[PDB]
RNA sequence: AGGGCGAUUUAACGUCCUAAGGCUGAGCUCGGCAAGGGUUAAUCUCGAUUGUUGUGUUACGAUCGAGCGUUUCACGUGAAAUGUAAAUAAUAGAUGUGAAG
DNA sequence: TTCACATCTATTAGGTT
DNA sequence: AACCT
């Protein structure tokens, strides 16, 4: 079973070069976020645009089940009568242009719907301003599993509003992207960083902290997908997430 | 302003005409359930969509005028004129531009006309859009509707879009509505009173069996039935018992006059002794709370709670959900409710107290803080509670109430003021050491609380702070 | 010992039902089964004048008396109201912390 | 994974067939 | 009792 251990990183360099980092990491957070709202919205107006009604069409089928009623009742009640044979007549060439408009309108939301699936929807080019590659194909990745799951939990029928994704979201990372050893214990990261391990001791933790990472560096443990945040303290929280098979 | 009274209801007919009202109800719940939810999806689809769309581009257009405007200036400064910082403006400036370029060619490409095509297809005809669900009462839309168009403009308001908070997941407990003139009130030959509600059966209004212990329900059903109070949008729910409960929306018209002394003013404080004691500012007291009466039952209600921990963790599941459900449902009801209770207590005590001696302000310790939260009865309390009746019960009859620093209340004399460590050597008693006043402890902090006037708002605006 | 039930919320009193701090159903999955009594009352003793439903049903009280215990005011005493006591703004979300597999 | 409490926002429809 | 706003 997965499971995540928290770690607590800082990295070395000239003071600059801190803020230099420190800068390009909350900048390219804010990316992530910005991405993370585009590929949700663009999503759910496709899902939207084909299950769901429209405007006009269900304003039509009211007035069609109406005019079928009223016939049917009309019908009912009579088992002079020229004026109620003109109205009938007259209702039902009104149910077959009904019908034609309701065709066609159902016909215009699904051309609308086979337009945009593959000129806004297939894979967005959309930019936004990443300082890396990958960060699109992660961000892909964790929008189209999320909705599989929140549509199938009723968010199609209405049960639950659609996720929102708020500032506080961990910057998604790569599992190559971090590489980790010993020289302490070094994080060796995309982008030329080399982040650095606190390891220090703590009342309630960090004793087996020791311990997990002398096991992981000797290869034991594969390293899946892992996030990195920031916290109420600035610390740079790497929610690493390790799996046994 | 605004109040609400809560009335139990019940149904005129046979035993089977009450599953069928019952299951109108149940089902009427239901649909208002789907269609909030419904409502949010597609207003925030929308307003995110805006500005995700075009409002890109004008953004990039309103960046892209502003940094040549800077690069413009910064050109000036060079001119005038250190140089290496206007270098590193310009190449910075220069990228800047550069991926604004970028983004204003990805904005500008005009595969769709998104934003108009979902304007006119789906959010300016919500109204319609929501009779997917079958509302059983089609008028219930409008409710709905308004209901979700100020949540989402409010909820916009707050900083929905920066990505603080997330969009609102309405639960299924939501209560029914009604709307205003939906509920007419016609008294009855038995002299009940009923309630004609559309599409089915009417309500009575259960009154009591004896009309000695109820008059004040009378009262305003009577002012109600002339027309006095008037009535606005309500609601409908059931209790965890299945009696059906209308939470009665009044709008009362304050008119009342009473007049109070220009300055004078209250203080409260939490003591050791007296859940709230109090005085005046300008030989008036009025202790409120009892220890033996709080401390008693609150001591069984949490010991208790935790035997039923205690039973719950050791069982394997507690039986599961059915029991879990049980205990966990009726425990919060009962503690929340016993809290709100003795809320009204305290504050209705305070505020009669502040009305009966024509008070015209009224001063407090201030709440919330890491201290008053300590060294008080109240040791794990809803604190909010209570300052929130208080200003409601001061407004209703036209009193302020302004909060002030706790710094010193203790250990300071009321009559001379002076500031000395152990001038409260007596836990029962007051001894000044310099006039030697001789007043008890509570009456000393209410006097010093009255007669104090430096107001505070926030709580990093403190003599102590952290 | 817990819970309904007494116009709603608390605590006590009054009366009923239980291991529903259970059992039984159908196709790993989803549901059903409890609660004043009967004309002297369902929350002080008794007195007078009065009713209402008609029977084990959605259709048991009003008004004067006393005694009995409360709260408040002046100098333990006297006055008022009380009828178990104290209350009667209530929803909905968001954000923050705890507990239990 | 799934339940509780404390602080803090805004709300409670009108007119017309 | 519904629609529009």
């Amino acid at each position: 079973m997965i499971t995540v251990r928290k770690i607590k990183l800082t990295i070395m360099g000239d003071k600059d070069t801190r803020n230099s980092q420190y800068k390009w990491i909350r900048d390219e957070q804010y990316n992530q976020y910005r991405a993370l709202n585009m590929g949700m919205t663009y999503l759910a107006v496709n899902d939207i645009l084909y299950m769901n009604e429209s405007g006009l069409e269900i304003r039509t089928i009211k007035d069609l089940k109406d005019c079928e009623k009223d016939i049917d009742k009309n019908k009912k009640e009579i088992e002079l009568v020229e004026n109620k044979i003109e109205d009938y007549k007259l209702k039902i060439v009104e149910l077959n242009k009904i019908l034609e408009e309701t065709q066609k309108e159902r016909m215009d939301i699904q051309k609308e719907f086979k337009e945009k699936y593959v000129d806004d929807l297939y894979q967005v080019l959309d930019k936004i301003p990443f300082k890396h590659l990958d960060n699109k194909s992660l961000v892909t990745q964790r929008i189209k599993a999320d909705i599989k799951s929140d549509k199938s939990n009723g968010l199609l029928k209405g049960e639950r509003s659609i996720r929102n994704y708020k500032r506080n979201f961990p910057l998604m990372t790569r599992g190559r992207d971090l590489k980790f050893k010993y020289d302490d214990i070094e994080i060796k990261w995309m982008e030329g960083i080399k982040f650095k391990v606190i390891l220090g001791n703590r009342i309630k933790n960090s004793l087996e902290l020791r311990h997990t990472l002398h096991k992981v560096i000797e290869g034991k443990y594969k390293i899946c997908d892992s996030s990195l945040q920031f916290d109420k303290n600035n610390n740079l929280i790497l929610n690493l997430t390790l799996d046994i098979p | 302003m605004i109040t609400v009274r809560k009335i139990k209801l019940t149904i005129m007919g046979d035993k089977d005409t009450r599953n069928s009202q019952y299951k109108w109800i149940r089902d009427e719940q239901y649909n208002q359930y789907r269609a909030l939810n419904m409502g949010m999806t597609y207003l925030a689809v929308n307003d995110i969509l805006y500005m995700n769309e075009s409002g890109l581009e004008i953004r990039t257009i309103k960046d892209l005028k502003d940094c040549e405007k800077d690069i413009d200036k910064n050109k000036k400064e060079i001119e005038k004129l250190k140089i290496s910082l206007v270098e590193n403006k310009i190449e910075d400036y220069k990228l800047k531009i550069v991926e604004l370029n970028k983004i204003l060619e990805e904005t500008q490409k005009e595969r769709m006309d998104i934003q108009k095509e979902f304007k006119e297809k789906y959010v300016d005809d919500l109204y319609q859009v929501l009779d997917k669900i079958p509302f059983k009462h089609l008028d219930n839309k409008s409710l709905v509707t308004q209901r979700i168009k100020a949540d989402i403009k409010s909820d916009k308001s707050n900083g929905l879009l920066k990505g603080e908070r997330s969009i609102r997941n309405y639960k299924r407990n939501f209560p029914l509505m009604t709307r205003g003139r939906d509920l007419k009130f016609k008294y009855d030959d038995n002299d009940d009173i009923e309630i004609k509600w559309m599409e089915g059966i009417k309500f009575k209004v259960i009154l009591g069996n004896r009309i000695k212990n109820s008059l004040e329900l009378r009262h305003t059903l009577h002012k109600v039935i002339e027309g006095k109070y008037k009535i606005c949008d309500s609601s409908l729910q059931f209790d965890k018992n299945n009696n059906l409960i209308l939470n009665l929306t009044l709008d009362i018209p304050i008119d009342i006059v009473n007049k109070k002394v220009s300055g004078r003013v209250v203080g409260v404080d939490l003591g050791l002794k007296i859940p709230a004691y109090c005085a005046l500012n300008d030989y008036i007291k009025k202790s409120i709370g009892r220890i033996d009466d709080f401390l008693k039952v609150r001591t069984q209600m949490q010991s208790r709670r935790r035997r039923l921990q205690i039973a719950i963790q050791s069982a394997k599941g507690g039986k599961g959900r059915v029991n879990k459900l049980q205990a966990l449902e009726r425990f919060a009801e009962k503690e929340k409710n016993f809290a709100k209770t003795y809320n009204h207590f305290l504050s209705s005590n305070i505020v009669k107290f502040a009305v009966s001696n024509q008070a015209e302000q009224i001063n407090m310790e201030l709440l919330s803080l890491k201290e008053t939260q300590n060294k008080s009865i109240l040791r794990n309390w809803s604190y909010y509670q209570l300052q929130t009746m208080i200003e409601y019960k001061a407004q209703r009859e036209g009193i302020k109430v302004k909060y002030i620093d706790p710094y010193h209340t203790s250990q300071t004399c009321s009559k001379c003021g002076n500031y000395e460590e152990g001038q409260r050597e007596s836990q029962a008693d007051f001894i000044c050491k310099k006039c030697g006043y001789k007043v008890n402890a509570d009456y000393n902090a209410a006097r010093n609380i009255a007669m104090s006037n430096k107001y505070i708002t926030k709580k990093e605006e403190s003599k102590y702070y952290k």
